Parts: C-alpha cells; sequence; structure tokens
C-alpha cells in the first residue's frame, strides 16, 4: 500500500479535495 | 522530580557555547549545588532580552510550570536564575535534537525506532494536554535524544514565555493558528502530525520550496504532506487526520497513543524499509 513515486521523488504536497475535511469553504 | 529550584549565578558554570538560535543560545555546563560537593552536567540557555518585558515575579511563575513537568518524555526545567539576562537550566540531552538525528542516520534506523519515538512523542503530549498545556511549538527539532530509545518533548514554555505579547512556525501550524493565532491540544495534534512526517521522511522539509506565505492557501484547497515512501497507507492515513480543517476532528492524544503503540508491536507491517549511537552534537559534547 506504499507510494509508486516515480524515481522516489516524493512530490511536495498531495491534494485531497474535494472532500470537505481538508477543504476549507474560503 | 520536585518543584522549581532558584540558582545563585554562581551555582553553575558556562563550560561552552553548544549553539545560539532565536530564542537565545545554549552552553554546555555543571551544576555545583550550594552545599553538597557535587557536579552535574546540565545545559545553560541564556534568553535574550524580550520586547514586552514580564516582570521578575510573573516569569518566576511560568518557570514553576515548567519546572512542574514530571514525566519521562517531557524535558522538566530543574533551575532558573534572573539576573540582567534569564538563565534555564535543564539535564543535558547527549545525542541533541531528533530532527539532525533521523537526518544522521536516513539509513541506520528500523521501522521499530520511528513507532516507538511516535508514541513516546504521543505520550509526552498526551500528559501535557492532561495539565491542561498546550505546547504550540511541537517539532522533531523539538524533540532531544536521551538515547536512541527515549526522546522527550523539549522548548515547553520558552516560546509563549517570550512571544505571546502582540517569525513563526508556519509549516507546523494548524489553520486555525496559522489564520488566528488559536492553539489548543487539537492544534498540537497538527504539528505532531508534522512531526511524524519528518521522522517517517527521514527528516525532509515539509512543504519544501513553497514559500511560508503560501501554505494557508493551498492548506485551504486540500494540500497536504505527501505520503512519506517507507508508509504504508495505513501509517499516512492517521498523519493526514491530525491536518483535518475541523480541529474536533483531529485524533485526540491518547487515541494516537493507543495506534502507534499498536503498530509498534509489528512495524514491518505498517512501515517498510530497507532491512547507532553517535551524532555530531554528540561529537561537540566529548
Amino acid at each position: 500500500s506504499l507510494p509508486s513515486y516515480l524515481n522516489g521523488v516524493m512530490p511536495p504536497t498531495q491534494s485531497f479535495a474535494p472532500d470537505p475535511k481538508y477543504v476549507s469553504s474560503k | 522530580m520536585a518543584l522549581l529550584r532558584i540558582l545563585k549565578e554562581t551555582e553553575f558554570k558556562k563550560i561552552k557555547v553548544l549553539g545560539s538560535g532565536a530564542f537565545g543560545t545554549v552552553y554546555k555546563g555543571l551544576w555545583i549545588p550550594e552545599g553538597e560537593k557535587v557536579k552535574i552536567p546540565v545545559a545553560i540557555k541564556e534568553l535574550r532580552e524580550a520586547t514586552s518585558p514580564k516582570a521578575n515575579k510573573e516569569i518566576l511563575d511560568e518557570a514553576y510550570v515548567m519546572a512542574s513537568v514530571d514525566n519521562p518524555h517531557v524535558c522538566r526545567l530543574l533551575g532558573i536564575c534572573l539576573t540582567s539576562t534569564v538563565q534555564l537550566i535543564t539535564q543535558l540531552m547527549p545525542f541533541g535534537c531528533l530532527l539532525d538525528y533521523v537526518r544522521e542516520h536516513k539509513d541506520n534506523i528500523g521501522s521499530q525506532y520511528l513507532l516507538n519515538w511516535c508514541v513516546q512523542i504521543a505520550e509526552g503530549m498526551n500528559y501535557l494536554e492532561d495539565r491542561r498545556l498546550v505546547h504550540r511549538d511541537l517539532a522533531a527539532r523539538n524533540v532531544l535524544v536521551k538515547t536512541p530509545q527515549h526522546v522527550k518533548i523539549t522548548d515547553f514554555g520558552l516560546a509563549k514565555l517570550l512571544g505571546a505579547e502582540e517569525k513563526v512556525p508556519i509549516k507546523w501550524m494548524a489553520l486555525e493558528s496559522i489564520l488566528h493565532r488559536i492553539y489548543t491540544h487539537q492544534s498540537d495534534v497538527w504539528s505532531y502530525g508534522v512531526t511524524v512526517w519528518e521522522l517517517m521522511t527521514f527528516g525532509s522539509k515539509p512543504y519544501d520550496g513553497i514559500p511560508a506565505s503560501e501554505i494557508s492557501s493551498i492548506l485551504e484547497k486540500g494540500e497536504r504532506l505527501p505520503q512519506p515512501p517507507i508508509c504504508t497507507i495505513d501509517v499516512y492515513m492517521i498523519m493526514v487526520k491530525c491536518w483535518m480543517i475541523d480541529a474536533d476532528s483531529r485524533p485526540k492524544f491518547r487515541e494516537l497513543i493507543i495506534e502507534f503503540s499498536k503498530m509498534a508491536r509489528d512495524p514491518q507491517r505498517y512501515l517498510v524499509i530497507q532491512g547507532p549511537t553517535d551524532s555530531n552534537f554528540y561529537r561537540a559534547l566529548m
């Protein structure tokens, strides 16, 4: 269940939108 | 472990500077408790002039609380000393901060040492919460190593002892703290969250490249620190929940303690890594 990163290069962030738990409404 | 011990400006000796920060500089020193012919190794932190200036009676109070923290995973204030400057005395921590440490051993640290530090750090914060105390600056750089198997949260009370009067670790701060300067055990859980990420990614800088000023936004948009390489989905998931917008939906320390304790019980099933006693901070204390 790991991260299939294209050459281990782990990206600055990961988004979770639209799930409203992590997406504030302004 | 007892109350706050007030020293006289001649009961301790600054032996050598170990490194200055923004809250002040720190030295390696000895403690000559008037009376006994004993001399114990400590760490002397001499804070810098504060903008607001809290009289010698209030400063003196915060110091008692800092002195009242009694838990194996939370550095306690041993002794304070007021003169034209304030100096704090605490038991010295041999291996330095857990940040430099994990960076300096990125291929020597096993699944068990991480999960453990996670549990211990939770443990400590859970204590600070039991005592209705909010840290406000949890972070791998603020977790010192007594031994590769025993770490403790430090600096509790130092921040607020100077910067709660009206820099900032934006990337460790929870949304609310950023937007409204709101701090609570729930905002700490957010930080705990980052702290675990720093560890799991062997000391990687969070949101590296993105200016601080840009963090609140990307945060509101649904952006979060990425799943570390060695983390199964199970672990990351918990790191994520500490970053929900609604503080009240963020895991509680007592919950965290229980989770990581469980994982620590089958490390290789939650953290996949390929497969110490030293640190250049230790080389400076020898």
